């Protein structure tokens, strides 16, 4: 769909953000680019959390309305529950 | 005797006044509050060969937004309904040309007149109630919330609102007392208003089938 | 619960058009007083 | 049986002139069997308020939305009973799903294995190697879903 | 909609407890008169309610359906947040509000 014409609850749910921090931290296990400066830490879950902190994402959201058509999200217009 | 009888044509008489001004028809407001002193004295007194002799008890009331349905509901006099009395019942129906009408059953009808009627025409619609059915009012009970039949247009746009097709509505059973009660075809979709105790009004969408 | 947030089956069969006829979770939710329906007329009309 | 009730879930409440509810006892009546249809239409009694506990014969005489609501108090009778409270949500959830098919779907044997869902779920309980025989003998499609 | 006179019913937020801590996070004092105007309290309920959206659309059909869903939270809402309410016995300020 375009810009306009797009409904879902704005709030990014936990179980779309263990997928995100699940995939984008095996992306660090996979030797991926980290979209943020980090200080001396290395375990991939805790600079996958402190970026969904930063809100620096680089993935989006297809989400399945039951309809059947799609609708796609970013991260960085969602907002963190938390 | 006389007084049961009295007491259960005037319960049998407010309750179809009931239906036809929740389906929604020219029912005048003192008709549909009678009293027994006022059904004794308007309808004849004492039946089994008095005045009311389960004849002069029909009613002919039309609809608001056009006066041509125009439902003729009878009472047979007869305990069951054999296939004759239908017969004479619909012969009576192109001399006044009206498409709707109801039947009162007393006690019960045969296998065949229930067939006959099942099967004769989508031109001639009719229903069937039971005499022991209209002593009371479904949707006067606490447990049974207000139901309110929808056109077609409100069901489109239901359907255009909520991105559904008409299988994935929840369904009613075309043989439900509250369905038979609002005389309603299949493929229709009844609007359902009950109160809830979370939420305090809840909207419910049922389609019959 | 479908992201259209109606309670849904595995063929896509409406049950609910809101959970719990309000599209609240049950987590969060608490037990709480009105404090409107109990008091009588003139208690209502003293206090509000 | 004739008693008095003293809780106040069967005692008369209605609203007074000052706005004020008030707990009014009333005499009630509980039998033994049920016989609603012809009960109701008896004289003297209140066709509003009286319920009971049978589901077939409630959903014969009233409807699906009555079988819904009694349903509804019955389940939230039997389990809050003994002090266990449990949310509503729940509750509401089964009692809507047991009534969303027009008829009393029964969560038994009998009664969730003749939907149009998958027949692969429908194999997961019960009459397994059955209902799959049924759904190679008709050719039915699962959407997998 | 509640027969029986059953006032206790579940609801997200508890209303209480969140008035009490707008009393006891900005140290309020209930003796002394407070600067809250009525209609400050009356559209902040107002602006507030439509932005508690469930049923999210513009056609009146979502509109009643979300006016029906949220519903026994804004009936409640209204009761607790009244202006006489705040004006007696919680004396909350406008920052507080």
């Amino acid at each position: 769909q375009a810009n306009q014409k797009r409904i879902t609850t704005p709030y990014m749910t936990k179980y779309e953000r263990a997928r995100v921090l699940g995939t984008r931290a095996l992306q660090i296990a996979m030797c991926a680019p980290v979209m943020v400066e980090l200080e001396g830490e290395t375990d991939p879950l805790l600079i996958a959390m402190k970026e969904l902190k930063a809100r620096k994402i680089p993935i989006i959201i297809r989400r399945y309305l039951p309809d059947g058509s799609y609708e796609d999200w970013g991260v960085d217009e969602l907002i963190i529950s938390d | 005797d006389d007084e049961e009888e009295t007491y259960r044509l005037w319960k049998i008489r407010k309750t179809i006044m009931q239906l036809c001004h929740d389906r929604g028809y020219l029912v005048t407001q003192d008709e549909l509050d009678q009293t027994l002193e006022e059904f004794k004295a308007q309808f004849g007194d004492k039946p089994s060969e008095g005045r009311p002799r389960r004849t002069d008890l029909t009613v002919l009331v039309a609809h608001n937004d056009d006066p041509t349905d125009q439902m003729f509901v009878f009472f047979p006099e007869e305990p069951k309904v054999g296939i004759k009395t239908i017969k004479v019942y619909c012969q009576r129906m192109q001399e006044e040309n009206i498409t709707r009408a109801l039947i009162v059953v007393q006690q019960g009808m045969t296998p065949s007149a229930k067939q006959s009627l099942v099967d004769m025409a989508p031109k001639y619609i009719l229903e069937q109630f039971l005499q022991q059915e209209l002593l009371i009012n479904i949707t006067e009970h606490e447990l049974v919330p207000e139901h309110v039949v929808m056109t077609k247009e409100e069901v489109t746009e239901l359907l255009a609102r909520y991105k559904l097709r008409e299988n994935q509505l929840p369904r009613i059973q075309a043989g439900d007392p509250v369905a038979r009660y609002f005389g309603i075809k299949r493929g229709q979709v009844v609007k359902i208003i009950r109160p809830s105790e979370t939420a305090g009004r809840y909207i419910t969408y049922r389609l019959v089938q | 619960v479908k992201y259209d947030a109606t309670v849904r089956n595995s063929i896509n069969q409406v049950v609910q058009l809101r959970y719990g006829e309000d599209g609240l979770a049950g987590e969060s939710v608490e037990f709480q007083n009105l404090a409107t329906l109990k008091p009588s007329n003139k208690a209502f009309e003293k206090k509000f | 049986y004739m008693h008095l009730p003293q809780t106040d879930n069967k005692k008369k409440i209605i609203i007074t002139e000052d706005g004020e509810f008030k707990a009014l006892q009333e005499w009630i009546l509980e039998t033994d069997g049920v016989s609603l249809m012809r009960v109701l239409s008896e004289k003297d009694v209140d066709p509003v308020r009286t319920t009971s506990n049978d589901i077939v014969e409630i959903f014969t005489v009233l409807g699906i939305e009555a079988v819904r609501k009694a349903l509804e108090r019955e389940l939230y009778h039997v389990i809050s009973f003994d002090g266990s409270y449990v949310n509503y949500r729940h509750l509401a959830l089964l009692c809507d799903t047991m009534t969303c098919r027009g008829h009393l779907m029964a969560i038994t044997r009998h009664g969730v294995n003749r939907q149009d869902t998958g027949p692969l779920m429908k194999c997961s309980f019960e009459e397994t190697v059955d209902v799959l025989m049924e759904a190679a003998a008709h050719g039915e499609s699962d959407p997998m879903k | 909609i509640f027969p029986t006179g059953d006032s206790k019913v579940v609801l997200p937020c508890n209303l209480l407890r969140m008035i009490w801590n707008a009393q006891k996070i900005f140290h309020i004092n209930p003796r002394l008169p407070s600067d809250l105007h009525p209609i400050k309290v009356v559209e902040g309920v107002k602006e507030l309610s439509k932005k508690l959206v469930i049923v999210n659309g513009d056609d009146p059909l979502s509109r009643q359906a979300q006016e029906n869903a949220t519903l026994l939270f804004n009936i409640h809402l209204r009761s607790t947040l009244c202006s006489r309410r705040m004006a007696e016995e919680f004396r909350l300020s406008g920052e507080a509000f």
